[PDB]
RNA sequence: GGACCUGGCGGUGCUUCAUAUCCCUCUAGAGGAGCCUGUUCUGUAAUCGAUAAACCCCGAUCAACCUCACCACCUCUUGCUCAGCCUAUAUACCGCCAUCUUAACCCUGAUGAAGGCUACAAAGUACGUUAGGUCAAGGUGUAGCCCAUGAGGUGGCAAGAAAUGGGCUACAUUUUCUACCCCAGAAAAUUUAGCAGUAAACUGAGAGGCUUAGUUGAACAGGGCCCUGAAGCGCGUCGUCAAGUCGUAAAGUGUACUGGAAAGUGCACUU
């Protein structure tokens, strides 16, 4: 263009800035590690990193939004939001596959909670 | 590769090694900590007496950081190139995010005072080191005539005075800002609107003279080309200054990637003469800091800068000594004096037990990271490297 | 031959201590280019002896010195311009000889050497006068010099000196 | 050739006040002595340089015959262990800090360029960036030397002088010691804050120079600005030799005379 001539849909998580994390947004992962006195916060962080990368590479172009990783006791719930573009048979295949891999990789009863949506739920435009 | 272990030897001319210690070897160009002339500091403080409170400290810091982190203006072709990719992968917003907003600084009276308080001592130190280069390597040079493009507060004028005042007789100071010209005159007159100038023969002009007939012995441009709004303006200004340069053209910018790129563009422009039949037919070479005229081996991803420590003007916020990091290039008319041009140390020298790290820009146009040790290179060359510092010349031959 | 830059009207107001531009009571030709034209029209001045009247800021002075004169006798009434003319003399050693006094009473007949005196019937004697004076002073001056030509005295002791 | 219109000055000054930050005033403390650091000059072959590496076993500390570092001489060699070095690089990334940038509709002018307000209302409504610092409470790599950037041995090195910048100690009579916790007895120039539970003085608790809890408790408190805010008036609408590879920021109209003409005077007219 020209020098003084210079002088995108976003979901809720994308729209709101980091300084709203406890004001408007929430926390994607929920666990006891960061509480006072509790241990293994770093191990939970590393587990979260691996889960997010694995899920984004195992459901490519399906996840409409970011994961929600809940932990109760030794349970590990992945609440994901996906699109209605892939066939349900492939979704069932991938759910079973991912559940079994993550259970045998983290030695805990992992479980997965797909929620399909017709399309990205755009909050605003930035 | 100007240091081959066991082959390259110290350059002993004038019987250097025999008659004088290693701490005074001819490539030692380091300057002691710079102190501004008492008249200049007193004038600055007197002019700033009106308002020197906590606001002025913040204003000085903000202006300093803004000038240091300022980028070169974005050429329109660059906007097109980036916009094409952004479209391929809203685009205007992405450009507003990923492009530097370059603005003209209008130096009114308040911003002139702030710029004085923020940059007078730093500019003085940088220009003093640049001038000391010439003085040390050519002690016979006795200039009678100096021009200063973008002479803001007169730092170049004062440094040239401190060095060559017994011969200089005319100081042309070009600056389109009336407030900055007024401030420079007040500084020369002891900070008082009425008085007698400390330096004789200083002429102040608001427009750059453009005529190859009038030619100056030293032409200086310190932290001035970064304020020009486009590459076309920079090119025309550099061409004019080189045309009017008689012996030496000293260009000094901030020691950043932007400053180094600007200076290397100017260096290439001057070296690759395009004028078909100029009034002055003498060619130009790089007197310092480059030992060659080949393209800079650090323009790819790094920069090239030099440091000069100095004592700031006493203020409510200036307590400890500071360091001025600046890029420089000196272009001289004629041809190189001899074929024994020496490597330049372009980074801090690291002294470690029984070895020394020097990063050298060799005459062949390449950088060399040399770890000089006595057993490998020779006792005399090891001691010369041990005593040398950032921005000095290493006397090595063959 | 490098000479000092011509003073702009700002430096001239500062020099005369008026502090403003509408109080000069004088008009200066601060265009070195028109003065080049005038000195060109004065003739060929190479190795000539020029008696320049009404120097003022020194545009005419700079123009004349740019031509290869031998001696340039300057006669200035005001002392605020002698500093500038002294700087001019230093810039061009040996050529500018400055004097303080009135042109209506200054005696040019003794100024130059007696080896320049040509006879009246021969060519003009290599001695020129150039002048940009106040018009309140150039008319009495030309009347006086016309009387001098009639009597063959004064500036015309050297012969048929040409005036511009 | 005639009439009209838009304008633009990246413009120029002033006026009044809101004028808080910043001022100026005003208030209260901060220079001597002894050591330690910064800069300069002088001097040496050389470093008055450092202790996850001495000493000390009150605090700290100087040189210590510690040891590393420097200078001058030497020695060792397949050796420690497919050896050995904290030698470089965050100018490798990550991390941690910091810098900078981030339209429509409706009327008027004869349907011309063009213009549209009055409140006791008259056409107007809708992330990147950085030769950045950090290798001391943290990582993932990449390079270097490998008859030496490794391991030893013998000597030396242990500086001098000023002016100024900074830091640590003691600096008392409104003091010090005991009993008490307040009626006893003995001793002898810049700068930092201000704006109040603040300054100053005095205690406790912590993680092991930094975070929290208390006690006593002042002095001064007036004038004006920079700069945005709120508006108003005015002004203002450059030249030249051959184009820049040029320089720079009462008043009028006629006519006559003008030889002290950068324009003056005389006569007649105009606003
Ligand atoms: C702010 S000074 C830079 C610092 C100054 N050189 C010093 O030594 O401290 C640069 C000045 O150059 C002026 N400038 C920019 N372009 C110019 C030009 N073409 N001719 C003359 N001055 C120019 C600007 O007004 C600006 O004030
Ligand atoms: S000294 Fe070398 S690295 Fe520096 S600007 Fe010159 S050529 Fe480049
Ligand atoms: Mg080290
Ligand atoms: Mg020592
Ligand atoms: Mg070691
Ligand atoms: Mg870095
Ligand atoms: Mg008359
Ligand atoms: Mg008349």
């Amino acid at each position: 263009r020209e020098l003084p001539c210079a002088w995108k849909p976003v979901t809720y998580e994308e729209a709101h800035a980091p300084h709203y994390i406890a004001h408007r947004k929430g926390w994607l992962s929920l666990h006891t590690g960061n509480l006072d006195g509790e241990d293994h916060a770093a191990e939970r962080t590393v587990e979260d990193v691996f889960l997010r990368k694995f899920m984004w590479g195992t459901f490519p172009g399906c996840l409409a939004d970011q994961l929600v990783l809940k932990r109760r006791g030794n349970q590990l719930e992945i609440c994901a939001v996906v699109l209605r573009q892939l066939s349900p048979h492939k979704y069932y295949f991938l759910v079973g596959y991912s559940e079994t891999l993550l259970s045998y990789f983290y030695k805990c009863p992992v479980r997965l909670h797909l929620q399909t949506v017709p399309s990205k739920v755009v909050y605003k435009y930035l | 590769a100007a240091l081959v272990p066991g082959v390259t030897q110290v350059d002993n001319k004038s019987g250097f090694l025999q008659k004088r210690p290693h701490r005074q070897h001819p490539g030692i160009l380091k300057l002691p900590h710079v102190r501004l002339p008492q008249a200049l500091a007193n004038g600055a403080q007197l002019l700033l007496l009106g308002s020197a409170g906590p606001t002025m400290e913040n204003q000085v810091q903000t202006l300093t950081s803004y000038l240091w982190s300022r980028h070169l203006p974005v050429e329109p072709e660059e906007l097109q190139r980036r916009a094409r990719h952004l479209e391929k992968k809203a685009v205007l917003h992405a450009l507003r995010k990923t492009t530097y907003h370059w603005q003209e600084l209008s130096y009114t009276e308040g911003l002139s005072l702030v710029y004085m308080a923020a940059r007078l001592d730093g500019g003085f130190a940088a220009v003093s080191r640049a001038f000391h280069e010439i003085r040390a390597r050519n002690p016979a040079f006795q200039p009678q005539t100096l021009m200063d493009f973008g002479s803001g507060t007169g730092s170049v004028t004062w440094a040239a005075h401190s060095i060559w005042g017994q011969s200089l007789r005319e100081y042309m100071c070009v600056d389109r800002s009336a407030a900055m010209l007024v401030l420079a005159e007040k500084l020369l007159k002891g900070g008082s609107e009425s008085g007698e100038p400390y330096i004789p023969g200083v002429f102040f002009r608001q427009f750059l003279p453009v005529s190859p007939k009038v030619q100056f012995d030293v032409v200086v441009s310190a932290f001035s080309l970064s304020e020009l709004p486009s590459k076309a303006d920079r090119t025309e200004v550099v061409q004019t200054l080189w045309r009017k340069t008689g012996h030496f053209l000293v260009l000094v910018e901030n020691g950043t990637k932007a400053g180094h790129s600007l200076l290397m563009d100017a260096r290439d422009l001057v070296l690759k003469g395009k004028e078909k039949s100029p009034l002055d037919p003498r060619p130009g070479f790089v007197f310092a800091p480059c030992p060659h005229e080949l393209p800079c081996p650090q323009l790819t991803n790094l920069a090239c800068s030099f440091s000069q420590a100095y004592h700031p003007i006493p203020f409510s916020w200036n307590k400890k000594p500071k360091e001025e990091k600046f890029s420089m290039v000196i272009l001289a008319r004629g041809s190189p004096e001899e074929a024994h041009r020496w490597p330049r140390i372009t980074q801090p020298v690291l002294k470690r037990p029984r070895h020394v790290h020097c990063h050298l820009c060799c005459p062949d146009g390449h950088m060399q990271h040399a770890v000089l040790t006595a057993r490998r290179h020779g006792r005399d060359l090891y001691r010369c490297a041990r005593v040398s510092s950032w921005g000095d010349l290493l006397p090595v031959l063959t | 031959c490098r000479l000092p830059p011509l003073p702009t009207i700002r430096e001239i107001i500062k020099l005369l201590r008026l502090q403003a531009a509408k109080q000069l009571s004088q008009n200066f030709l601060l265009d070195l280019r028109l003065t080049d034209k005038i000195v060109r029209k004065a003739g060929n001045l190479t190795n000539a002896y020029v008696y320049e009247v009404g120097p003022g800021p020194g545009g005419i002075t700079r123009s004349i010195l740019n031509a290869d004169v031998a001696e340039l006798l300057v006669v200035e009434k005001d002392t605020r311009f002698i500093p500038g003319l002294q700087m001019l003399s230093d810039a061009a050693p040996g050529k500018l000889r400055i004097v303080h006094g009135d042109v209506l009473t200054f005696k040019v007949e003794k100024a130059f050497s007696e080896s320049l005196k040509r006879p009246w019937e021969d060519d003009p004697p290599n001695v020129h006068i150039i002048g940009n004076l106040p018009f309140s002073v150039s008319t009495p001056l030309i009347i006086k010099w016309l009387e001098n030509i009639s009597c063959r005295d004064g500036p015309f002791v050297y012969g048929r000196t040409q005036m511009t």
